[PDB]
């Protein structure tokens, strides 16, 4: 039985509901909707789009990835929420291949609309896409190899993902420019996360060849007119104080006195206190100077006084990534002048970049956090740029954790495919269709990544199933062209965690998508 | 519901009541000339037509 | 019995329970029509 | 008479009476039923549903869908509060009862087109529900559960999780909950209060991730960001106080009348605070808990003194982490001393790498009080789902903590209790064998249901099954729940509570009589 | 890059065009893929603007006929039905369905990039090997009675499965039979006559033994007569104005006036014994006469029947005997109509006049005593579409094997085509030969079985070389039809697969769809 809307309104204004197959197919429509809308540019070949706001200056930003672009545009359908979710997740986990979980579940969802045209129970297909999710989880780990027990193979490796990571999106045109750059980049990682200890620097103009990572580190602020212009080898102490007004932390006292002479007194005697706080930070012999709150008029008269160094008010971020590049302390206590250590430095002096101005700091005592310089064309290739470069840093670090890998793209896939196929060999009954039908749907993916690539497919995809059925687990679509070849000399590795992960995500979510019997739309909050 | 859409339906001892309500009605306006005596009511027609009648 | 035939279209039961029950509705209206002792409707 | 206004405008006034508001009443409610068919019980699925404000949000538990539902008619929100009750009672049969009472109100709306009046129906219905509810008591098996053996828990909960998508793993999370049950549980008054636990998740990982830990979780850094990032077993002290100097809440004004009042006060600013730094290093205390954060100057101290700490701590979490460590509550260094400190198992930051967040958790080597579970999965939606279910096992476990608190379920419950309604009902004289009978048709609505939603050829399922389950009495031959064959339940072992099933089978039974009785509506 | 069509001018140039076109013909699919197999349930065709007029029906034609759209594949479609339901009957619903499924195929293949010249030259090939296939299978008879007899009981019966009347088939199917039986070979369709009487039961209609007139009669003629002489006549007899015009009366008495009046009478009985010379005892007009015509044919006391109908005139006439007059000049030349007993019958609530044991039984009249209109209406359409299809195998001997038989006779040669094809082509006919797998499988799905094993079952039986192998609807096992009776038109089926290709082939070849600004409404 199924019947709710027959008897009686049972819905205010803009309620509904939908049970029969009409729910499934919107939900379908809508995935298939996304899928194309994501399809049309997956791959090392992939394609690329533009996202137009409606109004207000029409936020312009190019992409490729597709997890910013479905967080911008507005979805209606229930599962593209849930999609688009997903989406979200697996990028912020490691990223480069949100689009490919995307286009593999919508993917998915397309075998699973046929086959349930074909009027089968949906269990059936949950429980036979997770044993052969378990059965390619296995095989695909067996698959992994460990690496890093020297440092030539892995470092070359490393290149190799970055690379790779580069093809995916636009930086593959220069992606050599960037890739061993990258390289050092996490490098100075050293085994700790937190990428925002890694800094980026855009300015119009210059180019991306032009763009490089700083032999050093850099700061943005502005230095006062006491202070010196030239400065090397500095000892660099950190603070969080307040020092603009000396605001007492007893709130309720009051001046109460007639004659102002008393005024001048006390003010003086501030301005003392002032001096004395002065010397007390000045007793640790410092050479350089930062605080993290405002440095103020009087403050910076005495230091112009004393004559030395000091930076003004300051983030969070730069005063962590200070510390830790100079090992220094951000002090707001200054009765010990030789109990804290003093940050450490070689030289610091301005460069004129171009039409701007920045510090540069040689001789840093560590070379922990780094900052990289970023030119373009347009602000929107800068963009595009910082996205990318943080994708494949967060792939870096991720692959640094641990130094489990496979073989490329597809290659994987399609070994996974053909284990999947020998259990379909040995699965009997109905869940036999719906689980060879999951391995196609598997088995697709490299080829919308020949489509993408414009080459034939049907061809590409049949031999290199001949190949995969004879034992040659190294041979694959090749990179540079058309062709078919074996990746290990072509030198595509590719992260076993990121995509065992990613396939683990897809096989949840579109189970999930499938439970679906009923969508009803409550009110739409009427205005 | 019934499937009488486009109209009005009614029952009961009410409608029944009802069924009195406006025949009690017109009692009342002609209770004034019955038989031998009895007192003349007086219409005006929309154009003012004036008439008597017993 | 073994899987198959999942019966994913309902929507003839929606129809044919929407008619049924018009008919039931129908019928219900003018139970009132006949008999020795039956009334009618105006 | 003309016609005239008695009641207030009688222009927008709409009334309905009579076996007509009857019938509407039985449509909207079968309408309802029908559409809260397809979850039943131990295997469904799941429905999907969008809000005002634009949230996605799918489940089983059917309480939340009929509550995030902007309906019009009076019944379906009196449905929706029947469904909070059963939810905030048990936690299971979210649908079942709303189902059941779907069919009481079919047979109702069939007796009642035979001409009967509603108090017959009521009574039947009563009548029926008290026996089948003494029987239901007859038939459930004392289970017998001690501290040391969990795995008819285990199974409980393996059972319990089926038509809920956490039974992807369907093994660790019985484990997981059984343990944070124990360790919360207090016994003596068999009362488990569950603003002890921390039902924390965050998106991405895998369902594999799903764990409990023996401790307390904290969503706040270091004040130190640079100060060292991990301690093993450590002290811990309690203050709800800021670090700042102490001021009266009455309001104050301190004059200066004097150049030595200023340099008298500026000095003993900082010897209140270096003060409190001694106070606070000599209890020996490696960690102190505090509520409403500081200033820097307490931050390069302790950056000097080594001792970590921790500020804005809330209300709740810094309640739970007092229970956890086993002191006591210390609000100023007045009452700080070595002995009511709390002593640390270990303690440790994370940042789940790629993520930003930071996250101090807090696992104790000594005895615990308050766990805290913790979700990783595939989105917001999958962290509410599990949270959720989780949930409402862990209302399950309650309702376990006592014994014969399981009878076999899985739809065998309603054979063995339509049985018996239809034994006891034809032993009687006529005007209630008819509202019996309807409630025994009722009973075995359920498996009806069930085999539908499993897709099963329904009506010979359980034609076999109920002569099977008559020929040979026992509560054990259910329909196949995992759909594998072997329906003597004694071997699948569907392990769910008894009360759950009572207690919908009294609101359904209550919740029909009342709706019963309203047969002359009004509306504007 | 510039606006260039009017207002409500749409123009799309892109796949969007094709994906319109393929939903429309999806939607249009599955609406009838209900109605095929002898499993299909009816529809409704429901109304608002035409005053609430619906027709329940199952052979797709009238659905297609009742619903129009914008997208116009969806139409071309529909005229596809419009023809296929002229040429003979039933297979609308299966040409339909096939398209969808070719279509279906279509939307596949583009998925692939694929330039479509590629498809429509493989379907050409294929089309054409299959169709010599047919034709080297066609089963042929009617070299003797009882054999062709019992196959046009089979085709009848198995056609009954996919319309209502089923339920008595026994009473229906062999009953049409005789019908086409009574044309003589004759190539006319439209001597059958169809009639509607609400009331009564489908099993209390029947075949008379005779025909039957649904007109007034005169205003003295007699109830009965045996052994009639019967002529039919179209000429004025009202008045028998004198056709000539431009002529006036002119006078300046009434006298003349009265005498013409007289003469005018006169000449009126003239035209009657003219008539009465060649000696009749059942007169028949075509139209309406006048009051002294009726009395003069009362002091005649003959049957004059007036207003009758071209087509049942021209009926009657190639009936009783007698062909239709209009000058009595020869008593010599004319052959009369002539019938044993002509009666009175009450049927329904309205009057018929009986003609029994009539000279000659040419033409057919079926009563239907049903009991609504619209299944009146329904049965009528399906006993038209039964008597077409047997007077189609009538006129061709030739018959074939439905249950897929055939279907999966040309699925396998075209395997085998494509087998020893190479190239795309292969597998898209190799498709094309799932497309046609399909067909018996939507009819097994209007019987919900276990389809893909069935399928499986058929496609080895066909592989075995077993070329009688069909699908058994009774029970949904595997048989033969030689056993079972299951015999359809070979022209039937052959025209459904080249109207289905040629159908394809337009449709596929298509790149832009532009509607055109309406006028107005």
């Amino acid at each position: 039985a199924s019947l709710s809307l027959a008897p009686v309104n049972i819905f205010k204004a803009g309620a509904d509901e939908e049970r029969a197959e009409t729910a499934r197919l919107t939900s379908f429509i809508g995935a298939i909707a996304i899928g194309d809308l994501v399809k049309s540019t997956l791959g090392p070949k992939g394609m690329d789009k533009i996202l137009l706001s409606s109004g207000r200056d029409a936020s312009l930003m190019v992409t490729n990835d597709g997890a910013t672009i479905l967080k911008n545009i507005g979805v209606d359908n229930p599962a593209a929420k849930v999609l688009v979710d997903m989406s979200r997740v697996q990028d912020d986990e490691v990223g480069d291949g949100t689009t490919s979980v995307t286009v593999l579940a919508a993917e998915l969802l397309r075998e699973a609309e046929s086959l349930i045209a074909k009027k089968i129970h949906p269990q059936t297909i949950i429980a036979g896409w997770r044993e052969a999710t378990k059965a390619a989880r296995e095989a695909l780990l067996s698959s992994a190899v460990d690496h890093g027990s020297d440092e030539v193979k892995f470092r070359q490796d490393l290149m190799n993902i970055a690379g790779t990571t580069l093809s995916s999106k636009l930086l593959t045109h220069h992606k050599d420019h960037f890739t061993k750059l990258a390289v050092e980049a996490v490098l100075r990682l050293k085994g700790s996360g937190n990428l925002e200890a890694i800094h980026i620097i855009k300015k119009l103009g210059g180019s991306l060849a032009d763009s490089y990572l700083d032999e050093g580190f850099l700061l943005d602020k502005k230095i006062g007119v006491n202070q010196p212009k030239r400065i090397e080898n500095a000892k660099i102490l950190i603070a969080n104080t307040g020092m603009d007004t000396d605001k007492i932390k007893i709130f309720g006292s009051r001046v109460r006195v007639d004659s102002t002479a008393k005024v001048a007194e006390i003010e003086h005697a501030e301005k003392e206190k002032m001096k004395e706080k002065v010397e007390r930070i000045l007793k640790h012999g410092i050479n350089c100077f930062i605080n993290r709150q405002l440095i103020y008029n009087y403050p910076e008269q005495l230091f112009g006084a004393a004559g030395v160094m000091a930076i003004e008010h300051a983030d969070f971020a730069g005063v962590e990534r200070l510390a830790l590049v100079t090992g220094g302390e951000i002090a707001s206590t200054f009765d010990h002048p030789e109990l804290v250590k003093l940050g450490s430095c070689k030289l610091i002096e301005e460069v004129m970049i171009g039409e701007d101005k920045l510090i540069h700091f040689s001789g840093v005592a560590l070379g922990e956090a780094c900052t990289i310089v970023l030119r373009g064309a347009t602000q929107q290739i800068l963009d595009e740029a910082e996205r990318s470069l943080h994708d494949a840093l967060c792939v870096l670090a991720q692959t640094v954790k641990d130094s489990r890998t496979v073989y490329g793209g597809g290659c994987s896939e399609m070994l996974m495919a053909h284990a999947v196929t020998q259990l379909a060999n040995r699965t009997p009954g109905k869940e036999a269709v719906a689980m060879e039908s999951y391995a196609k749907a598997l088995r697709m993916l490299p080829t919308i990544i020949a489509d993408n690539a414009g080459y034939d497919s049907a061809d590409l995809v049949a031999q290199l199933r001949a190949a995969h059925s004879e034992g040659n687990t190294t041979a694959g679509l090749d990179m540079r062209e058309g062709t078919i070849g074996d990746m290990a000399i072509l030198g595509i590795t590719e992260s076993f965690q990121v995509k065992r992960q990613v396939l683990l995500s897809a096989a949840e979510a579109a189970e999930v998508i499938l439970r679906v019997d009923n969508i009803i739309k409550a009110a739409p909050r009427k205005r | 519901g019934p499937l009488s859409v486009f109209g009005d339906r009614s029952t009961g001892e009410t409608i029944r009541s009802q069924n009195v309500m406006a025949a009690a009605s017109i009692a009342n306006i002609v209770k004034s000339s019955l038989g031998p005596v009895g007192l003349d009511k007086m219409l005006v027609d929309d154009i003012g037509d004036v008439t008597i009648t017993n | 019995r073994g899987k198959g035939a999942y019966q994913d279209r309902d929507k003839p039961a929606q129809i044919r329970f929407s008619n049924i029950s018009a008919a039931k509705a129908v019928a219900d209206a003018i139970r009132t029509s006949l008999g020795p002792k039956g009334m009618d409707k105006m | 008479g003309r016609p005239f206004l008695i009641i207030k405008d009688q222009d927008r006034k709409s009334r309905l009476m009579g076996l007509e508001a009857l019938k509407s009443h039985i449509m909207a409610a079968k309408a309802v039923a029908n559409t809260m068919r397809t979850s039943l019980g131990p295997n469904g699925l799941d429905k999907m549903m969008v809000d005002k404000d634009g949230d996605v949000t799918v489940t089983n538990d059917g309480a939340t869908i009929l509550s995030m539902m902007d309906v019009d008619h009076q019944i379906a929100k009196l449905m929706v509060e029947l469904s909070k009750s059963q939810d905030d009672e048990i936690g299971d049969g979210t649908t079942g009862v709303v189902v059941l009472a779907g069919a009481l109100l079919e047979e109702a709306e069939q007796l009642l087109d035979r001409g009967i009046h509603p108090i017959r129906i009521a009574d039947g219905y009563e009548q029926a529900a008290r026996v089948a509810i003494e029987h239901l008591d007859k038939i459930s098996d004392s289970v017998l559960v001690d501290i040391k053996d969990t795995e008819p828990l285990i199974q409980t909960a393996k059972t319990t999780l089926g038509s809920k998508v956490v039974n992807s793993c369907h093994r660790q999370m019985a484990e997981i909950a059984v343990n944070a049950v124990l360790t919360v549980a207090d016994m003596e008054r068999r009362d488990v209060d569950f603003e002890l636990i921390k039902v924390e998740g965050k998106v991405g990982g895998r369902l594999e991730d799903t764990k409990l830990i023996k401790g307390v979780i904290v969503d706040k850094d270091f004040s130190h960001p640079q100060m060292p990032k991990k301690v093993e077993d450590a002290k811990i002290a309690i203050l709800t106080c800021p670090f700042e100097p102490p001021k009266p809440k009455t309001k104050h004004k301190l004059d200066v009348t004097s150049v030595e009042d200023y340099k008298a006060l500026q000095k003993y600013e900082k010897e209140k605070f270096e003060e409190m730094i001694q106070q606070i290093k000599e209890t020996g205390a490696n960690l102190a808990i505090c509520q409403w954060g500081f200033d820097d100057e307490a931050n390069h101290l302790l950056l000097q003194n080594n001792l970590p700490a921790v500020r804005w701590v809330g209300g709740p979490e810094i309640e739970l982490i007092a229970i956890a460590t086993g002191g006591r509550i210390v609000p100023r260094f007045s009452e700080l001393t070595a002995e009511k400190l709390g002593f640390a198992g270990l303690v440790q930051e994370i940042s789940f790498g790629t993520t930003k967040d930071k996250m101090l958790v807090i696992e104790q080597c000594k005895n615990s009080r308050a766990v805290t579970i913790f979700i990783r999965g595939g989105n917001k939606m999958i962290i509410e789902e599990a949270k959720r279910s989780l949930h409402d096992a862990l209302c399950v476990i309650r309702n376990l903590i006592r014994d014969n608190r399981v009878v076999y379920g899985g739809g065998a419950a309603e054979i063995s209790c339509a049985l018996a309604v239809s034994q006891e009902a034809d032993k009687c004289p006529t005007l209630e064998q008819y509202a019996m009978r309807a409630f025994a048709d009722a009973l075995e609505v359920i498996p009806m249901a069930l085999s539908e939603n499993s897709g099963m050829n329904p009506i010979q399922t359980m034609t076999e099954v109920r002569a099977r389950q008559v020929k040979e009495m026992n509560p054990a031959l259910g329909i196949d729940c995992l759909h594998k064959g072997t329906n003597d339940m004694k071997q699948q072992h569907v392990i769910e509570t008894l009360i759950g099933k009572k207690q919908q089978i009294s609101l359904a039974t209550q919740m029909v009589r009342m709706i019963l009785k309203i047969d002359d509506i009004r509306k504007p």
